[PDB]
DNA sequence: ATCTTCCCTATTTAAATTGCT
DNA sequence: AGCAATTTAAATAGGGAAGAT
């Protein structure tokens, strides 16, 4: 149905379902599957989604991005973004790159703040797994689960080259896997290929993070190219470095909240938008990406 | 009835049984297991398996056996206490071997050592393949093999989380 | 690329491969879809097209050649799109066809007559012996052959008499013989063990009666009464009618029986015994469930008693009547119309357009193909066969590396897997390493192709991956073991797999002369095989021997007599198509292809000679050969090197010879900088690969990238000893090479490693020719058999190359192709020539080539054996830990340029060497000490 | 380039330790030290053996050792010296056209933390690794070049920040970033109660033999030198896939659990080190990974 | 989809008109309002543009973005006069190629290295033209053609800015669009907004070669926020700087042929996919900018 | 809403047979 | 031999309803 998300302080991204958008009366509205119209005010939205079983017509293509309304086609659900345009300074007075963009670029040249920027990305990560405290999954504030984050800030901050950051990455991510598995009484060795419910629930989990955090990337116009932990030759790398943030903190509890009792993907999927809903996850990486560039 | 879980980390530098045993022997000297408190195994298949499971039908907290094993505390792990309608309860078994079962010769029926020894010469010897753990007995001063096996559940434990009868 | 599809379906098949051919093309409305796509579209389009179901019935036009047919859509003969097609076209006298029905239903309703004997009751149920004293197809034989002598056994009440052992039980009734030969054969095929018998029989019936018990069927013997003793409860309602009329059947058309000839008569036994074991398999390998008992013949996987013999024999009948039907039936699902083909050869290719000088409407076509290497002769290989249309073929290639080159360049040109298949049959763990996204290369087994009609009469539906990649495949690039077992089997159903596969396809065998004499004896078995239904043969051999091409030729003559014979047509003769890179010439060749075949013999010899000589070889004088190989590496250096540079081939016979010039020349103090290869067979998997693509990728010169394989700043000497392996299907350009003689074959084969990719033309010499072999040091009566055509009946007079070989001579293809049978005994050529048509002659001796009354016998698959070899046993490295009596040893580690090191794979051990350590080592492999 | 390895390279071991030889002693009694006897009780029993089935009626009086503490002692003390020796860059069988280039490619390495979790391997209790187990209290006494170190409540699997062990770590960095030697006298005073069975190093006894044997310097229960060699460099987390310190192999390879990690992976030692002197980047944690592998020392030739 | 026809091999191009645009049986395919179903090859399509009174669903985005189709509109900013915004969905759910973004954004923030491959782009325009010739008007080898682009390459060598850059596009461009209406008799001016179809065609091709131009970006991961050429009067970014390369070799005289032969904007849609198949200019585009970034 | 699957729904094609010239 | 009438039947298209996202 219609869908209010928070992005950066007061623009909104409408996801909208089931819906026929088109333009009555000289504004864009949208018949819905009740067969009632709804509106929609210019003013307090940018980014409008059309999820599934959702048309647009081309005179309200026209009259949203005449009016500052940045369109984009999603998946069901509002974090499966599949197709959209770059975002510029303003729609229609000029083409420029965002000041996001362009700080991003800065920053990833210039190999100082590159890596002080992998430094970064990587304490908001610790900060991400604090932030969202889940009830189902291990408590952050337990004893081992501190003594993980302090090693991995410890190992973050004393840090010079990024392999090391990869490394201390790789084990970071994969002592949160190891306390999760001793949480919930299995065997968990990461493996993208196994059949089991933990990693192919782990994995479609980690396929929603990679969708909100191509979301928030595209919403601040950051392009999939520049990575930091990933290399050069990674395709969409910035997709899985932003997207790591959340993996571990909110896709990892989740996913093994998931397995544990049992159901099916679809009923996880509804319960990874309501996390995203209900938190704000995409403005928390929307903020963490302004944060990021901005220096 | 409520359960909690002991998972046995970090135990390569000292086999992961012998932290499950000092983890059991732990448990039985600073008390808990008073008649109602049993332990269960989820992977018994040739190992003891590196979880002791605690289904105390009045409800086991965190913090009174984190603080039973504060020895353990840099190998090991505690779980939340969740619940199982059903665990699925062990009992002690335990071997005899000639001399042992002389002594009770001696001192039941009185008989002498070499007769003892002549009723018992072509029997005995019996040889236990279940799953086990190593204790410290502190009463009987000598360290011993323990045989676990799967049973009917008792209402009635003894101190060590088995079942009895 | 512009193309057309159009469908023909009914169903929702009309319906669900629309999306997927809507989701490439554009609707042109009426179930037609029009436009442009690339080739990989085509690919994509084909895959997914093919695998969304059965019954796709879908025609692709590329201009206005067909480019594929999904379906067995008759589609265009002339004109595309017919209108209705209802039933009732030809009706002719079909004769042959009503023939093999009338034998296969015959001897199918009488196959399995003989496990009615309380022994295999016993032994179904378990308490005997499960080996039977005599083989139930044997005791069948033996009712039918009874039945025959007592009553007639065409028109008459069934009835089983009573019947004893009998030795032999074919008489003298052609058709009665050729059923009693279906029954006994329907599992193996008897062996005769006697000289004289072999020595003499021809004919069907005069060698079909030497055919006795004792050749496999009677096992052992001592329960023999009990194995005649026979129980009559087939006599039912439909088994009595189904006899009865195919009886008759065959009552009503055995009078074109005796009007065909022995050659005729050969292939229709051999199609009906090839339908009898595929509908026997085929029943034998489903479950059917019900029964009747009293009386079992098959056991499932639990042992219970299933399928009782009267359903038994009526199931056998129908599935090898049905097989009998789609295989004589077919029309065959060919490969794709390959665009990157049909264009004109360009400079070193320009000899491909003589494809243009050949009819494309010939039925048969057998193609001499004595191109030079290096002129794509598989490429032309490939255009002449789509000359006459679409392509459905077998490129039965001699070893695993080279049918992967043959699919690499198959893959790159313009084929797919929807028309190729690569079948190696032996599941190699060579992997490509580095880059496996970057890297272009490594064609592998898929196939996802076309699933042909013909895997419904196989048993179990064929079977998995291997042989539907085997049976379906329009373009089969394939090893050649897959192909030779067509010409028949000793125990088993395996021949009836390729049987079908070469009866509606193709035969390409390319450079037919690196396989043994009794290879290529069951190889051109396999093309008079091929040529017995019409396909067609391209021999593609530069080095071609006048014998061997002269008996292909006669044995795809006689095979196309069976076909021309076979559809009741006269026989105008085999279009044979000389070919090589200065022409072509197309020949309707009924008689006299000596005179015809010499003649373009002559003319290619005069088209190499007036080219310059790449080849300039030196018999040396020096008689050790040890101090030869040194003098003539330093003379070679010292005249033949890239500014010092110099590669140079040793190439030796055998593997303990190999180690011996090894470590004679690392041990050689000398002021030259020797760097040291083996480079023979026995290595281990991991070993021997990293050899291949090492040296495949150095002596590429035809581009300069070698410069950063090797060290070439340093002037440097570049050796690599080599067995015969180096000799055939190496892509290798050494700079020079020093043989050791065992045949002249070897000699022109090791000429085309040096300068093979270069044109610039040597000055003095490249090849020096030692003087003896090494074998002439261990046995001076006879030297130059190991890897070569001496033998015991063939000896040479003197073994001193300077009596037997020309001291200078331009080393080409002119000496193997010329021919010359006079002075065996003193030249090397004239005993080359000599053997080759004194194995390979127009005969049918019994391990001969013209077989004929043999193959209905075991004997040509027993005493001539494809790749026989010595016993082989295989000693195997498991992680660095050998097997076997191997003992690791250490090298000299004088001159060894590249070592690479092996954990895994095996070695191929000769049972001679086995008494003694093979002591494997890791710069070369095995040897004596 | 292509720098070949020398087929008799070898560098000595630069971590000595001595026997940890083992008294006991109390809490608040920490100088009475009495050794730690180790006492032997036989066992009565057939022998049975695959390949002598003729020999299982009689024989096999076997004798096991065990080493408890005694019933008025309640802590183990045990005592090693610790020597640190430098220049672990000098190759002592090996020469120098290779081991002068890893001085030259291992000069960048941080000694620092390389000697700081050596010490806090000596001091957390690493050296302690089954009568660590279920003691309520861990003290660690270093004496070094007259400088007395006091720990209590170390966490062995993490390296945490602590004063004490990084004060010695720097004089440990300094020889082995230099030339000369340090040595620690570690006493561990651990409370294990009242009579609790210790546990000293095992010989290697055959299939048969005897149950096992104990660790014995002239009667009294001790751990081998090897064994706290073993604790002592028990610092690589810097594999792929790291989750505990393993003890620093030229394969990364633990024999206990039955798998390496850091073979087949390219991350071994000797793909390192000829990286090394073939001259390509390395990070710091490999290269200290090599360094680490070089104060072990050990014969690295093929 | 197996391999999926690489986006350079792609054939079918679309821009489709009053249509409804939807999924049936899986199958992209515009339904007018006669009742007319036509399928369109989203496994082939390089572009679908909609133009007024169009309509798309999400499952046929949802199926032309997997496919790798981009879908603009022709409305918006679309008058193209300003260029400002015309509304041009990428499929960015596959995550693209990286190294062409790196080598274009290190030549983007170097302005030196931005103005030399400005030039290389600007010379582009000059390649174009010889290596695509057409046999129905203006011959590339005669003396004003050729006047005009020796003109052009001794003028844009010399250049010394961007505003230097927008002039000679103003030469090339304007004096070309003369040439060939005097060689066509026609006295032109262009117009975007005019009637006649010598303007009418020019804008369709315009919105082919559009679409040409951001396939060819979008496959290498070039985005449009980082155009070459920055002016008062060339708004629109990076899509219009690769598709001015092919007006007036391509665009302009397949347009000019058209009105003069009488066309319709059918034919002249179909004249538009047999050059752009023929000649292969996407490849063409697509090697070209790997040319242009490269280090 | 959009799209899919399936059940009517009968409308719509292809085959089959057979006097008739 | 082609065809016509005329049956017979297999299949194609479409609309409505319900279940998914
Ligand atoms: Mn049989
Ligand atoms: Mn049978």
């Amino acid at each position: 149905m219609q869908k209010q998300i928070l992005t950066s302080q007061k623009r909104n991204m409408y996801i909208l379902s089931r819906c026929k958008v088109l333009v009555k009366n000289g504004q864009v509205c949208h018949l819905h599957e009740d067969g009632n119209v709804y509106t929609v005010p210019y003013a307090n939205t940018v980014f409008i989604g059309l999820a599934e079983g959702t048309s647009i017509t081309n005179e309200a293509m026209s009259m949203l991005a005449a009016n500052g309304v940045i369109v984009f086609w999603t998946k069901g659900g509002g974090y499966d973004m599949f197709a959209a345009d770059i975002i510029c300074h303003l729609p229609q007075a000029d083409y420029r790159p965002t000041k996001y963009m362009q700080n991003w670029v800065r920053l990833w040249l210039d190999e100082e703040k590159k890596l002080s920027a992998a430094k970064e990305i990587l304490k908001m990560r610790v900060d991400s797994l604090s932030t969202h405290v889940h009830d189902f999954g291990v408590d952050v504030e337990n004893k081992r689960v501190s003594s993980i984050v302090n090693k991995f800030d410890k190992g973050v901050t004393q840090a010079t080259s990024f392999e090391s950051l990869l490394g201390h990455e790789g084990t970071f991510v994969k002592s949160l896997y190891k306390e999760y598995a001793l949480e919930y009484e299995i065997e968990f060795k990461r493996d993208h290929k196994s059949a089991d419910n933990y990693n192919k629930f782990l994995t479609l989990g980690n396929y929603y993070a990679y969708g909100i955090a191509r979301s928030s990337l595209w919403a601040l116009g950051i392009d999939n190219s520049f990575p930091l932990l990933h290399g050069s030759t990674r395709r969409g790398g910035l997709v899985f470095d932003v997207a790591d943030i959340i993996k571990t903190s909110i896709i990892l509890p989740l996913a093994f909240h998931a397995a544990d009792q049992g159901m099916s993907n679809t009923e996880f999927k509804r319960s990874c938008v309501a996390y995203f809903d209900k938190n704000d996850i995409l403005a928390y990486l929307i903020n963490n990406i302004k944060r990021l560039c901005m220096e | 009835y409520n359960t909690i879980s002991i998972t046995v980390v970090d135990a390569d530098d000292v086999g992961v049984n012998f932290v499950v045993s000092k983890v059991l022997s732990t448990l039985h000297n600073k008390g808990i297991f008073n008649g109602e408190v049993g332990v269960t195994f989820p992977r018994m298949d040739k190992n003891v398996g590196d979880i002791i499971t605690l289904f105390s039908k009045t409800g086991v907290d965190r913090k009174v056996l984190t603080s039973t094993l504060n020895t353990l505390t840099d190998f090991i792990h505690i779980g939340k206490p969740k619940e199982a309608d059903k665990v699925k309860t062990y009992r002690k078994v335990d071997t005899k071997s000639k001399g042992k079962l002389i002594r009770r010769c001696i001192k039941r029926k009185g008989v002498s050592a070499e007769t003892a020894e002549s009723l018992y010469g072509n029997y005995k010897g019996e040889k236990c393949k279940l799953p086990y753990i190593v204790v410290n007995s502190k009463s009987t001063g000598q360290r011993f093999s323990m045989f676990l096996e799967e049973c009917e559940n008792s209402e009635k434990f003894n101190s060590y989380g088995l079942c009895i009868v | 690329m512009f193309i057309r599809i159009k469908c023909f379906s009914k169903q929702p098949i009309a319906k669900k491969v629309s999306r997927e051919v809507s989701a490439y093309l554009e609707y042109t409305g009426n179930n037609t879809w029009e436009g442009h796509i690339s080739g990989q579209g085509v690919s994509n389009l084909q895959t997914k097209l093919i695998n969304v179901g059965k019954g796709v019935k879908v025609v692709c036009n590329y201009q206005d050649k067909v480019l594929f047919a999904i379906g067995n859509v008759a589609m265009s003969d002339t004109g595309s799109v017919p209108k209705y097609t209802t039933k009732k076209v030809y009706k002719p006298d079909d004769s042959i066809f009503t023939l093999k029905q009338g034998l296969v239903g015959v001897a199918a309703l009488w196959h399995d007559l003989g496990k009615a004997n309380s022994y295999f009751q016993r032994k179904l149920r378990g308490e005997c012996n499960p080996s039977d004293p005599v083989r139930h197809e044997w005791v069948s034989g033996v009712i039918v052959s009874t039945f025959a002598k007592g009553n007639d056994w065409l028109s008459d009440d069934f009835i089983i008499p009573e019947v004893k052992h009998s030795d032999n039980v074919f008489g003298d009734d052609q058709v009665l013989n050729a059923v009693l030969w279906l029954i006994n054969t329907h599992h193996k095929k008897g062996l005769v063990e006697d000289p004289i018998y072999r020595a003499t029989k021809t004919m069907f019936t005069e060698t079909l009666q030497c055919v006795n018990v004792n050749g496999g069927w009677f096992n052992y013997g001592d329960n023999i009464d009990e194995c005649y003793k026979i129980d009559t409860s087939f006599i039912t309602d439909t088994y009595v009618k189904q006899l009865n009329r195919y009886r008759k059947k065959l009552l009503a058309t055995k009078h074109i029986w005796f009007t065909l000839g022995e050659d005729q008569k050969i292939a229709i036994l051999q199609e009906c015994r090839v339908a009898l074991m595929l509908g026997d398999s085929n029943f034998s390998s489903d479950l059917i469930g019900g029964d009747g008992s009293h009386l079992y013949a098959n056991l499932d996987e639990c042992g219970n008693l299933k399928q009782t013999l009267t359903q038994h024999l009526l199931g056998v009948t129908d599935c090898a009547l049905k097989a009998l039907f789609t295989i004589n039936h077919h029309k065959p699902v060919k490969a794709n119309f390959i665009p990157t083909i049909a264009e004109k050869g360009e400079g070193k290719f320009a000899w491909q357009n003589g494809v243009n000088m050949v009819d494309s409407s010939i039925d048969n076509m057998f193609c001499i193909n004595m191109a030079s290497t290096g002129k794509g002769k598989t490429l032309a290989n490939l255009k002449l066969l789509q000359h006459f249309g679409n392509v459905r073929c077998s490129f039965g290639l001699g070893m695993v590396s080279l049918t992967k080159q043959t699919a690499k360049q198959f893959l790159d040109m313009g084929v797919d897997y929807n028309s190729a298949a690569m079948v190696t049959g032996f599941s190699k763990s060579r992997f490509n390493l580095g880059s496996e996204s970057l890297d272009q290369d490594e064609v592998s087994v898929e196939y996802w192709g076309q699933t042909s009609s013909l895997s419904k009469v196989f048993p179990n539906n064929n079977a998995g991956f291997k042989n539907k990649k085997l049976l379906s495949a329009p373009i089969l690039v394939t090893t050649t073991d897959h192909l030779v077992k067509a010409s028949g089997v000793k125990k088993g159903n395996k021949q009836m797999l390729p049987y079908v596969r070469c009866m509606h396809s193709d035969l390409v065998l390319d450079e037919i002369d690196d396989y043994g004499i009794e290879d290529m004896v069951v190889l051109a078995r396999l093309v008079y095989l091929t040529a017995c239904y019409g396909n067609k043969v391209i021999i593609s051999s530069a080095t071609i021997t006048p014998a061997i091409s002269n008996i292909f030729y006669e044995a795809y003559s006689s095979g196309y007599k069976v076909f021309c014979a076979n559809k009741q047509t006269t026989y105008k003769g085999v279009n044979v198509v000389w070919w090589d890179e200065f022409g072509i010439k197309v020949e309707k060749v009924t008689d006299q292809f000596s005179n015809l075949n010499t003649r373009f013999v002559n003319k290619r010899i005069t088209n190499l000679l007036e080219s310059t000589p790449k080849h300039k070889a030196l018999v040396v004088d020096q008689d050790d050969n040890m101090e030869a190989v040194k003098q003539s590496i330093t003379t070679l250096h010292n005249a033949h090197n890239s500014g010092g540079v110099s590669f140079g081939l040793i190439r030796t016979t055998t593997i303990k010879d190999c180690v011996a010039v090894t470590q004679e020349l690392q041990n050689w103090e000398t002021d030259l900088s020797i760097k040291i290869l083996c480079y023979h067979s026995r290595f281990v998997g991991d070993t021997k690969a990293q050899m291949e693509e090492y040296l495949s990728k150095v002596l590429n010169r035809k581009g300069d990238e070698y410069k950063k394989f090797v060290d070439t700043t340093t002037p440097t000497a570049y050796i690599v000893v080599a067995t015969p392996v180096v000799e055939v299907g190496r892509d290798f350009d050494f700079d020079w090479a020093i043989i050791e003689p065992s045949s002249e074959r070897s000699i022109v084969q090791c000429a085309g490693r040096v300068l093979r990719h270069r044109s610039s033309t040597p000055t003095t010499h490249n090849i020096h020719i030692l003087k003896y072999p090494f074998k002439f040091y261990r046995n001076s009566n006879i030297c130059y058999d190991v890897a070569g055509y001496e033998s015991k009946g063939y000896k040479l007079k003197s073994k001193n190359m300077l009596d037997i070989y020309k001291k200078e001579s331009i080393v080409n293809s002119v000496n193997r192709l010329q021919g010359d049978a006079a002075f065996y005994t003193k030249s090397l050529t004239a005993l080359e020539h000599k053997v080759l048509l004194d194995k390979l002659t127009t005969d049918i001796a019994d391990t001969n080539v013209f077989v004929g009354g043999w193959q209905l016998t075991a004997n040509p698959h027993e005493y001539c054996k494809w790749r026989r070899g010595t016993k082989n046993e295989d000693l195997v490295l498991t992680d660095g830990k050998w097997s076997g009596n191997v003992t690791t040893t250490k090298p000299i580690q004088s001159k060894i340029w590249r070592k690479w090191q092996g954990e895994n794979g095996s070695i191929t051990v000769p049972e001679y060497l086995l008494d003694k350590t093979i002591c494997y080592n890791d710069f070369y492999g095995g040897y004596e000490n | 380039t292509k720098l070949k390895a020398p087929a008799v390279l070898a560098y000595s071991r630069k971590i000595n330790p001595t026997n940890a030889l083992m008294f006991a002693v109390n809490w608040s009694d920490r100088d009475n030290t009495t050794a730690v006897m180790v006492g032997t009780k036989t066992v009565a029993g057939t022998q049975s053996v695959r390949g002598n089935p003729n020999d299982a009626d009689k024989g096999n009086i076997q004798t096991v050792n065990f080493a408890n503490l005694p019933h008025n002692k309640n802590t183990l003390l045990v005592k090693y010296n610790v020597k640190f020796v430098g220049d672990v860059f000098k190759a002592e069988l090996g020469g120098g056209e290779y081991s002068n280039t890893l001085q030259t490619a291992l000069e960048n390495t941080d000694f620092g933390t390389l000697a700081y979790r050596y010490v806090y391997n000596i001091a957390a209790g690493r050296t302690l690794w089954r009568n660590r187990v279920g003691a309520e209290s861990i003290e660690t006494v270093i004496t070094v070049n007259d400088q007395t170190f006091t720990f209590s409540d170390l966490l062995v699997n993490e390296f945490d920040e602590d004063v004490d062990v990084a004060e010695i770590a720097d004089m440990v960095a300094g020889v082995l970033s230099g030339e000369g030697f340090v040595t620690l006298k570690v006493e561990h005073y651990m409370l294990l109660g009242e009579g609790s069975e210790v546990f000293p190093s095992q010989e290697f006894v055959e299939n048969s033999k005897l149950s096992k044997q104990l660790f014995d310097l002239n009667g009294q229960a001790a751990m081998h030198d090897q064994k706290i060699g073993n604790a002592i460099r028990t610092i690589d987390t810097w594999y792929e896939d790291a989750t505990t310190p393993i003890a620093v192999e030229p394969y990364g390879s633990v024999v206990r659990n039955g798998v390496a990690y850091r073979a087949g992976n390219k991350t071994d030692l000797f793909t390192l080190m000829d990286g090394a002197v073939n001259g390509k980047s390395l990070t710091e944690e490999d290269q200290m990974f090599v360094t680490a592998n070089l104060i072990r020392g050990g014969v690295f030739g093929g």
